[PDB]
């Protein structure tokens, strides 16, 4: 069951003494009007307090029960009644499912109403008065027990008739001191436009006129992003499907710049015998770029291709083609038996057996001179201990896997202290206008309403500047169309209200606004809401702007008429 | 004149108080985003006070 | 090469960790993988991870179950276990890369590959 | 030879600009010895290229050359947004008068 707390749950939230004051305070006190939860066994949450209240008749309902996991391995607080005194203890007990261990903190010290607030340490506000569905009227809870056992809580029981529970919420209040130091009377900042009037007054009572509360704002719902359309792609169908490739020793080199560079030609392409990335994820490459995109692509054969990768030793990896100690790049080989295999032996693709020194990375020896394996000069005869390095390849469709030839493609990536100009796609999302959004275009980010626009931008103009220099219209990047941007609706609250002497019944107007952003009146001052519009014309008794004047009369309501000049 | 004078003066107060929005007053950058995002919370309240 | 420690009989609920300890290698340019062995059958993949632990992908059949991390102060990593089906009970192999690669679920993208775990 | 950028894509007057990265202004008018008058040059073309470049010189009439200052102006846009006149604030008195006033008449 749910009831409505009309005006319980207000404490002291100090001990200081404030005699005929009207302080205004921020703390977490119980929403006015609210919905207490009616039980009359089951667990709570206890998220940031509590308003546990109850209507005894005889004690039936003794104590409380709180912590995070209610039972053993975990603290828990325990207050109990047994008829003698409350027993507090912060051991981890053992509770049962329906009550009625490392210590380290102990003490032992239906016409009812024993409320109760409960929150974190932890602290305890408690008042009992005879009442008579909880009752309307005014109480304040003094503070009545303040424990320093500083445990975690999360969740709460109760032991055993009326048992209600509320829950604390950060709401401003005013409260109102007598001059004795009792809270008589309290208002909400928040319940509805009249309290907001009463506490920006900082009075229980407020006299005729329209008065400024708050500023209300217009959020934005959705964020906008628009790039440029996709432009000239960089080359991987020409690299990568090409019709003839290069022998190892002469490694094909191509320099990739000035283009988007998308990968995703190499993600939905399942055929690649191996894909593997150095220094960088094998996912996330387009998202940081650099200036240059070097394909060195060649023809190696199975056996050797694990060697194209940082430290190794072989045949190729020290005498072709060397990888540096660290690499910033990805390696891709794919089996190309079909495309450099031919019948009786493919020998058009050779490579270097013999040299002098290992090759330093990225370098390329396409010179044939004559190896001088022992101590005799060969001086170019192609003799005994001497060789000539450039060795064919044994290239036939009837070899087994291993032995097959392996189109191997590597990708570096060089980064300097220059323009950048050679990455993936951008994001690009559906436009939205006639409503705030969140735009981001093609370098500006700016919040506003984007319309259609009329203004004639110049062809190569992608901006637009008011007096004042600041952002008016957009040219759209995918369809070339000027938007305009006009910033969503601000403004600020007014109440406009008779007495409190004469009545409680408030009209609130927004200034500045349609009417479609918030019986509802548009004025030149803005949307009034809440008052009624007359066709007469009386005196002004609340002025508003643009010669609109609201005044209460007759039962009896709030009108909006226009001012008559006597 | 009287009257347009009056008009000018405020244009110009309003003016002014708009432009001054593009002043760095010491800090880095003169946009509250920009500031936000290329630095820290640590510093960026410094360049933020 | 790749020394692994871990393994055992559970109580099918539990929880289980599994380590392997690299002894020859740098372990701080290098990218590890589990993989899963069972009789009769070819053999499975389950979990891997990258540099440092930033970009780590799991299984269809093990997605948010078994976790996964590695520290370099010992030159060894650490797979934790929440669940420990029936039905996974298999033979753990670790592997180890230089690298880490698009076709990292294919078993030959992983030249090294450590001892055995417990069945 | 070192590539890095490539890219293949008396009644004139081919007014350029050129400043550093690379931006090229141009602007094509008929004339009829530089014309009075008035011409505003649109962006042509700019080049990410980023070469630190001192000297320049010419292929193969009248041919002049002008050199750029950092040099205040105002600038008089119209209601289309084509600058139709401009007022060079050190040239002269009036003209530091009508630059300090914001207007093209005083
Ligand atoms: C909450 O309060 C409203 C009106 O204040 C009431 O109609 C409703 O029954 C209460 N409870 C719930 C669960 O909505
Ligand atoms: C209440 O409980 C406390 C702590 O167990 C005990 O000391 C006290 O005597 C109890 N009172 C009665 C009336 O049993
Ligand atoms: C508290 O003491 C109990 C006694 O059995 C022990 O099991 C538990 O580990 C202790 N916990 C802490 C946090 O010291
Ligand atoms: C206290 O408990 C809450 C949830 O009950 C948890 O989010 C928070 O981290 C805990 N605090 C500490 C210090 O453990
Ligand atoms: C304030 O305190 C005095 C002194 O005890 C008492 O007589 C009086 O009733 C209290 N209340 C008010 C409203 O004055
Ligand atoms: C409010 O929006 C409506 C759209 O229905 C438009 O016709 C009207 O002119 C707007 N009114 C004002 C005062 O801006
Ligand atoms: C550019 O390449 C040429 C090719 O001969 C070479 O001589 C030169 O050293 C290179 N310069 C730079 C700065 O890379
Ligand atoms: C660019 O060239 C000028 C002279 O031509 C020289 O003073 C300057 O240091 C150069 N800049 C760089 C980065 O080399
Ligand atoms: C401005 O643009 C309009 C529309 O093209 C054109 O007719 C007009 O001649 C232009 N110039 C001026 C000075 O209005």
């Amino acid at each position: 069951a749910y009831t409505n707390s009309f005006t319980r749950g207000v404490y002291y939230p100090d001990k200081v003494f404030r005699s005929s004051v009207l302080h205004s305070t921020q703390d977490l006190f119980l929403p006015f009007f609210s919905n207490v939860t009616w039980f009359h066994n089951p667990v709570l949450p206890f998220n940031d307090g509590v308003y546990f209240a109850s209507t005894e008749k005889s004690n039936i309902i003794r104590g409380w029960i709180f912590g995070t996991t209610l039972d053993s391995k975990t603290q828990s607080l325990l207050i109990v009644n047994n008829a003698t005194n409350v027993v507090i203890k912060v051991c981890e007990f053992q509770f049962c499912n329906d009550p009625f261990n490392n210590c380290t903190f102990e003490y032992v010290s239906f016409k009812n109403l024993r409320e109760f607030v409960f929150k974190n340490y932890f602290k305890i506000y408690s008042k009992h008065t005879p009442i008579n569905d909880l009752p309307q009227g005014f109480s304040a809870l003094e503070p009545l027990v303040d424990l320093p056992i500083g445990i975690n809580i999360t969740r709460f029981q109760t032991l055993l008739a009326a048992y209600y529970v509320g829950y604390l919420q950060p709401r401003t209040f005013l409260l109102k001191y007598n001059e004795n130091g009792t809270i008589t009377d309290a208002v909400d900042c928040a319940l509805d436009p009249l309290s907001e009037t009463k506490c920006t007054l900082k009075s229980f009572t407020v006299e005729k006129g329209i008065y400024q509360t708050s500023n209300f704002r217009v959020q934005p719902t959705e964020s906008i992003v628009r790039f440029p359309n996709i432009t000239n792609l960089c080359p991987f169908g020409e690299v990568f499907n090409a019709t003839r490739f290069a022998s190892v020793y002469a490694w094909n080199r191509k320099r990739i710049s000035n283009c988007v560079a998308d990968y995703s030609v190499l993600y939905n392409s399942a055929s690649f015998s191996t894909f593997k990335c150095y220094g960088v994820s094998p996912t996330k490459l387009n998202d940081l770029c650099f200036f240059n995109v070097y394909a060195d692509s060649f023809v190696i054969r199975g056996d050797e291709v694990r060697q194209i990768a940082p430290g190794q030793t072989g045949k190729i990896a020290d005498y072709n083609y060397k990888l540096p100690d660290d690499f910033t790049g990805c390696v891709i080989a794919w089996n190309s038996n079909n495309l450099d295999s031919k019948v009786g032996g493919n020998y058009n693709y050779l490579y270097r057996l013999f040299r002098k020194s290992n090759l330093k990375p990225f370098e390329r020896d396409i010179s044939t001179e004559i190896y001088q394996a022992g101590s005799t000069p060969c001086n170019g005869v192609e003799g005994f201990n001497c060789y000539f390095p450039l060795q064919s390849y044994g290239f036939q469709p009837t070899n087994g896997v291993g032995y097959q030839p392996y189109r191997v493609v590597v990708l570096s990536f060089e980064l300097l202290h220059a323009p950048a100009t050679v990455c993936g796609p951008k994001k690009s999302t559906n436009l939205v206008k006639n409503k705030c959004v969140n735009f981001n275009f093609n370098g500006l980010t700016g919040t506003g309403v984007l319309t259609e626009s009329n203004k004639k931008f110049l062809p190569f103009q992608q901006f637009g500047r008011d007096i004042a220099d600041t952002t008016d219209a957009v040219r759209d990047p995918q369809t070339l169309e000027i938007l305009d941007i006009t910033p969503c609706s601000f403004g600020g609250v007014s109440v406009i209200t008779p007495g409190t002497n004469t009545s409680n019944e408030v009209a609130v107007l927004y200034q500045d606004v349609n009417c479609t952003e918030v019986n509802v009146f548009q004025t030149r001052a803005g949307c009034l809401i809440g008052a009624e519009h007359v066709n007469n014309s009386y005196e002004c008794d609340i002025p508003i702007g643009a010669g609109i004047c609201a005044s209460y009369q007759t039962s009896q309501s709030i009108i909006a008429y226009t001012m008559s000049l006597g | 004149g009287k009257l347009q004078d009056v008009v000018n003066q405020n244009a110009q107060a309003l003016n002014t108080l708009v432009k001054q929005l593009s002043s760095n007053f010491g800090a880095i950058s003169s946009v509250l985003n920009d500031i936000l995002s290329r630095l820290d919370p640590p510093e960026a309240e410094v360049q933020i006070d | 090469q790749l020394v692994e420690s871990g393994g055992g009989l559970v109580e099918a609920g539990g929880s289980l960790r599994l380590s392997c300890v690299a002894s020859g290698l740098t372990f701080s340019d290098y990218t590890m993988a589990w993989f899963r062995q069972v009789p009769g059958q070819e053999r499975e993949f389950v979990s891997h991870i990258g540099w440092g632990g930033s970009e780590t992908y799991y299984a269809d059949s093990v997605k948010g179950r078994f976790t996964i991390s590695r520290d370099n102060a010992k030159n060894a990593m650490y797979l934790q276990m929440n669940e420990l089906k029936p039905d996974d009970t298999a033979v753990y192999y670790c592997a180890a890369d230089r690298g880490s690669s698009f076709y990292y679920v294919r078993e030959s993208e992983y030249t090294f590959w450590g001892q055995g775990v417990t069945v």
